[PDB]
């Protein structure tokens, strides 16, 4: 599975397996039981 | 009736070890509380 989307420079710690967050607690939930890699780069010249 | 020790004894014994197991539901052995409640309260699933 490739989630694929967009967020604020931020909460990039917030696509993490457990975490509190308002990124974290309302548009986007991972599992504590998350096996699997999280990539993330820099737009803004997109 | 004015001797019976053996037969004290394992009376004796045996509620001793019976007491030393429920003295032991309330230490820590390194955590917060002795108190499931309390971790479940202070603490998030993670």
């Amino acid at each position: 599975y490739a989630d694929s989307f967009v967020i604020r420079g931020d909460e990039v710690r917030q696509i993490a397996p457990g975490q509190t967050g308002k990124i974290a607690d309302y548009n986007y939930k991972l599992p504590d039981d998350f096996t699997g890699c999280v990539i993330a780069w820099n737009s803004n010249n997109l | 009736s004015s001797a019976l020790g053996k037969l004290q004894d394992v009376v004796n014994q045996n509620a001793q070890a019976l007491n030393t197991l429920v003295k032991q539901l309330s230490s820590n052995f390194g955590a917060i509380s002795s108190v499931l409640n309390d971790i479940l309260s202070r603490l998030d699933p993670p």
